[PDB]
């Protein structure tokens, strides 16, 4: 019986892949040539953020452009204004081992989880003028990799144990599962209209998922090896991937298939994190060589580097203003950038 | 004659490089790096001090150019006043130093409590105070001494009597040499014999290689110290117990035997600040 | 006072 | 959150006393504090300012020189020593906390008051009318006035409203010109100028009568403006 | 147990395979002309002078 | 000074946090951390006992020093992942069970495990100290059978002496970084307080060689 289901399986996929193929009849690089390259792309570093005494994990930006929180390995939660260096808060944390945050778009939350497989949630505004702890989210079997919010009442993580999750804030409760995946999964991009997100794992794959649904639509594959960072193209049809095999791809949702691909042959250690441009014209890439790169999306070309730091490039952010760059590092510094 | 104009450009060739060292060392230590640790706290107060030091020699020079105090009296008071503060502060810094080392090595178990940066900086302010204390009978019978259209500065004693100058010397000796050289010296051979015994630091040929680096760094010091003060107190011992003849290749003997006294403010950076490794990558960095 | 042409760092002539 | 206050009562010239207040319920040692009085028929005027930390002291003109204030975190109290009372200085004390941060609301809690009777360069905030008539259910405007401007070159203007109704302390409306203090509905509005501003009321209610308040942070010494008195 | 994963494997591989897809030149053509339409406004593209920008000094 | 009231309240607050930050961090710098790691029936446990979710924390006192113990066997997941999470730690405490010779057989695993973490490039200049467990039923089972299942090279007597340095010999065989790090060997006895004063003992020349590398003497 078994050894049926396998011929069908192998033959529903070489199915999929004489479709793909058969869309494909011109190529990106084709299309879009002939056009003026951007040309060399300098930036300088406009403040310096001090104040963690170890490595930095993880940042996020607020959606007003001007706050931001970091986390790192000593337990602290740090918020941090950005025009004038000064420090709103410092908040201390029960387990040291920090892997992700995030920040909620109202502005009156944080989240924050790592190897005690729990995700806390921190409520920022209340009437005895400190901050304190709200939620602690205790389903997975697994390290928790990153989180985002949706709203005020629903967040959605992933887990070392190959399973996604989205959670009912007041009621504690996990509301849905996702469970396609075969290894850990490692990054999670929401949407813009937040219907739909993208997640990828280290089995070298890249799965789209249907929040109301609960269910797997398309399946990417083309890597070599781990899949560290994933981020949504700005119009939300497509979407970019970087991995340890020191590449970059980009993947369009209506063709189902493969873009394009950013590497180059001096670059050989991986990739840490991936994020795009206000318009989507460059792409930006932190690596374990202690340097950012910055990308032509629409041409494969190196366009600059981002040269300030003296370990690895751990985390990167760009503001939905469009105006600065910010770059965290094991090096225990944050750097602003434009 | 011809013997002047080579102390001179000595002397200015002395202060150029100390100058030039100590204020690398503090533009280092200022920016690039910083002073969490007890150990660079300890060496901005040394370079400091050398710097302030070394401003000093060009009076010097130009009294031994031509025979005569070109400038006033109150001046040259505070010539002497700094330059006897400056000197008594590093010598006192060196020591400090040297038993903080002692003390992480020896007893690293039970000084934790005592070793924190505020405590180092309390340190810092009253050796400051001791050396200011010290000095006070050279601010307070310095002056002038003419015989002749010729001037020169020194420190007058009251009632023309001979035995202030041996009641000073001895004072000089006893304060600035004997004390620190025995402290340094006990502190440097109790780390050496501790450093023998450690299991994890001795039994291998490149391990070895290490703790023979550590006894020669330890032995350079002393034996830069020993070198660059003791000919000036033997001179000045000798010439208080008897009277000598004054003789031109004395006076070149002299004269260079007292600019010798600087150089270990020239030499004191390379040996705490540029040897380290930890202040390598910040060197690599600004330059 | 008594003129000492060596002492200290400087050469008294007398 | 409460804020008790205490000492008070009828001294005789030339004579010192001290006067005390008591938190509970929130974070005390995170909050700057502040003591401000009103005479018996007379508007606001503020006295005193202790820092978060005790770093900074401000006193007002007036009492410089006899006021000392002083803060024990341990044990949440605050304190004011008085001494050389003058006949000018019956009135009845109030204590106001204030944290400051980017985004944050000062002056948002007030205190009961305690009664003191004694036995027997600034910019000026101009409030031009008083007793308006009015009746529920009726849009209101009110407006205010400065001899210098309140708009900063970053970019906030520090103008603030109190209400106080009949019997009771005042209450924060409106901080930095615009902004809603939290539980207040959304009747009021907050709007003006470099120089000029109004508080609009859309629909009055009956327990919107009182006393309003208009008040400046650019500097210290901070003023305040007359009153200005809804009737029925 | 395993026949049951392969079955499940079978009818996810279904469900994915009837969807419908464009051509590629397309979705080029209309990724190539959303950054047309944008780029007047993206401060990374262009330096702003130094009046507009939040991050001087 | 171009700023406003608040603003200079803000800049105070702030430089009130620094303060705090800087005090933790110096705390902070003087306790021992520890890594303990163990295939599974290998004597964890009887070591827990006697000092004193993903992962599990203890902590206690020993003659004035301060130590933190940090446990991760109930991750089961890809350990290169989290593995560089520890770097930095004092030492690495690793079990194993002597009588795990009959019962492949669990032996070759836990050499297995011992050589990946040894050689590993995080852990170049990190001490390990080695546990030896469960003397007793080695030395009653040994008579009964031959050594020679686990190892057929071994011709020494099926004796406790020559076999139990056979097996240390073994284990210290795999170690290929002899300069930089010393492997401390111990044989576990339970009634005893031997074994954290086997622990302080080795930890006290790491801190030395710490304090010689910061003073620039090293």
């Amino acid at each position: 019986e078994l050894d049926q289901l396998r011929q069908e399986a192998e033959q529903l996929k070489n199915q999929i892949r004489d479709a793909r193929k058969a869309c494909a009849d011109a190529t990106l690089s084709q299309i879009t040539n002939n056009i003026d390259p951007v040309g060399r792309i300098q930036m300088r570093t406009r403040r310096t953020l001090r104040g963690h005494l170890a490595k930095i994990y993880a940042m996020h930006w607020g959606t007003d452009s001007r706050l931001l929180v970091s986390a790192s390995q000593d337990g602290k939660l740090i918020i941090w204004d950005s025009y004038t260096t000064n420090k709103v808060h410092a908040i201390p944390l029960r387990s040291s081992w920090v892997m992700t945050c995030a920040y909620a778009p109202s502005g009156n939350y944080v989240a924050c989880g790592g190897l005690d497989n729990i995700c806390s949630i921190y409520n920022l505004k209340t009437r005895e003028g400190n901050v304190r702890v709200s939620r602690e989210l205790a389903g997975h079997t697994g390290y928790l990799s990153c989180c985002r919010f949706l709203d005020d009442n629903q967040i959605v993580t992933s887990s070392g144990d190959t399973t996604c999750a989205l959670w009912d804030i007041e009621t504690g409760q996990q509301t849905t599962t996702f469970t396609g995946h075969t290894g850990d999964v490692m990054s999670l991009s929401l949407a813009p209209d937040t219907r739909l997100f993208v997640s990828g794992a280290c089995d070298a794959s890249a799965k789209l998922w249907d929040v109301r649904e609960g269910m797997c639509r398309q399946t990417f594959t083309g890597h070599e090896s781990d899949i560290n960072a994933i981020c949504f193209f700005p119009n939300g049809n497509a979407f970019a991937t970087g991995s340890d095999d020191a590449t970059c791809r980009l993947f369009d949702l209506r063709a189902d298939q493969e873009l394009m691909t950013y590497s180059h042959d001096n670059i050989i250690c991986g990739i840490t994190s991936v994020s795009f441009s206000k318009s989507g014209r460059l792409l930006l890439a932190g690596y374990d060589d202690f340097n950012c790169n910055v990308w032509d999306a629409l041409k494969a070309d190196r366009a600059g580097v981002l040269a300030g730091h003296d370990n690895r490039v751990s985390c990167l952010g760009v503001t939905d203003d469009g105006m600065a760059v910010a770059t965290g590092s094991w090096d225990s510094f944050l750097k602003i950038w434009n | 004659l011809t013997s002047n104009a080579v102390l001179t450009f000595i002397y200015f060739v002395v202060c150029i490089i100390g100058l030039c060292g100590n204020t690398l060392v503090i533009y280092v230590i200022l920016r690039y790096a910083k002073m969490k640790t007890i150990t660079n706290i300890y060496i901005l107060n040394l370079a400091i001090a050398d710097e302030l030091f070394m401003l000093g020699l060009p009076f010097l020079a130009m009294q031994v150019a031509l025979v005569h105090w070109p400038f006033g009296k109150a001046i040259c008071r505070v010539v002497m006043t700094v330059d006897g503060i400056n000197q008594f502060t590093s010598i006192f810094c060196l020591t400090v130093m040297s038993i903080d080392r002692y003390l992480a090595v020896v007893h690293p178990i039970k000084s934790a409590k005592w070793r924190r940066p505020r405590t180092a900086k309390m340190i810092t302010m009253a050796v400051w105070g001791v050396s200011l204390l010290v000095i006070l009978p050279i601010m307070i019978y310095a002056g002038l001494r003419s015989n002749q259209g010729r001037s020169s500065c020194t420190i007058n004693w009251p009632g023309e009597s001979g035995a202030w100058y041996t009641g000073f010397i001895i004072y000089t000796f006893i304060l600035g040499f004997l004390v620190p050289l025995t402290i340094i010296c006990l502190c440097y051979l109790f780390i050496i014999i501790k450093v023998k015994s450690v299991r994890l630091l001795s039994g291998s040929r490149e391990k070895d290689r290490n703790l023979r680096k550590v006894t020669r760094m330890v032995s350079i010091v002393v034996a830069v110290f020993i070198f660059c003060w003791l000919p000036f107190y033997i001179f000045n011992v000798s010439s208080v117990s008897m009277a000598i003849s004054p003789t031109p290749a004395l006076k070149g003997m002299f004269d260079f035997v007292v600019v010798l006294t600087y150089a270990n403010s020239c030499a004191n950076p390379i040996l705490y600040a540029f040897l380290s490794d930890n202040f390598k990558k910040s060197f690599q960095n600004v330059l | 006072a008594g003129c000492k042409n060596f002492f200290w760092k400087t050469f008294t002539s007398c | 959150v409460q804020l008790v206050e205490s000492g008070g009562g009828l001294v005789q010239p030339g004579g010192s006393r001290k006067l005390s207040c008591s938190a509970s319920g929130f974070a005390f040692s995170s909050f700057g504090m502040h003591w401000v009085r009103q005479a018996p028929e007379k508007g606001l005027e503020w006295v005193a300012y202790i820092s978060s930390g005790s770093g900074t002291i401000y006193y007002a003109d007036t009492v410089k020189g006899r006021f000392t204030i002083s803060r024990d975190d341990p044990k949440n109290t605050l304190f004011l020593q008085m001494t050389s009372l003058r006949s000018e200085d019956t009135a009845m004390y109030y204590c106001v906390r204030s944290i400051y941060y980017y985004g944050s609301s000062p002056f948002d809690f007030w205190g009961q008051g305690t009664t003191l009777t004694v036995s027997s360069s600034d910019i000026v905030m101009t409030q031009a009318t008083s007793s308006v008539p009015v009746t529920p259910g009726e849009s209101v405007s009110i407006s205010c006035r400065s001899s210098k401007s309140l708009l900063h070159s970053n970019g906030n203007t520090y103008l603030y409203w109190f209400l106080q109704r009949p019997g009771q302390s005042p209450q924060l409306l409106i901080y930095r010109m615009s902004n809603l203090a939290s539980g207040v509905p959304d009747r009021f509005s907050g709007s003006g100028s470099g120089t000029a501003f109004t508080l609009t009321i859309s629909r009055l209610e009956a327990e919107d009568v009182g006393v309003y308040y208009c008040m400046q942070h650019l500097e210290y010494p901070l003023t305040f403006g007359a009153g200005t008195k809804l009737e029925l | 147990a395993s026949i049951a994963q392969a079955r499940k494997l079978v009818e996810q591989l279904k469900m994915e395979a009837n969807i419908d897809r464009i051509k590629v030149s397309k979705a080029a053509a209309d990724l190539m002309a959303y950054c047309e339409a944008h780029a007047k406004e993206d401060p990374l593209l262009t330096p702003v002078p130094a009046s507009e920008n939040p991050f001087r000094e | 000074c171009t700023l406003s009231a608040e603003d200079k309240a803000a800049v105070e607050r702030s430089k009130m946090i620094d303060r705090n930050l800087r005090e933790d961090g110096e705390k902070a710098a003087k306790e021992v951390k520890l890594l303990l790691l163990g295939a599974g029936e290998s004597g964890k446990n009887t070591i827990v006992k006697q000092m004193k979710t993903g992962i599990v924390e203890t902590h206690f006192t020993f003659k004035d020093l301060y130590f933190k113990m940090f446990d991760v066997g109930a991750q089961r997941s890809e350990r290169k992942k989290w593995i560089h999470c520890f770097e930095g730690v004092t030492a690495i405490i690793f079990c194993v069970a002597l009588s795990d010779y009959d019962l492949m057989n669990r032996m070759h695993a836990s050499m297995k495990l011992f050589d990946s973490i040894c050689n590993n490039k995080w852990f170049t200049e990190t001490s390990i100290i080695l546990f030896l467990n469960k003397k007793d039923l080695f030395e009653e089972k040994i008579k009964r059978s031959p050594l020679t299942i686990c190892y057929p090279e071994y011709t020494g007597s099926n004796t406790y002496e020559e076999a139990a340095a056979y097996i240390q010999c073994q284990f210290e065989d795999l170690n290929r970084r002899k300069d930089t790090k010393e492997i401390y060997t111990h044989f576990t006895c339970s009634t005893d307080t031997k074994n954290v004063q086997f622990v302080f003992d080795a930890v006290t020349d790491v801190i030395i060689k710490n304090n010689l590398k910061e003073c620039g003497l090293y």
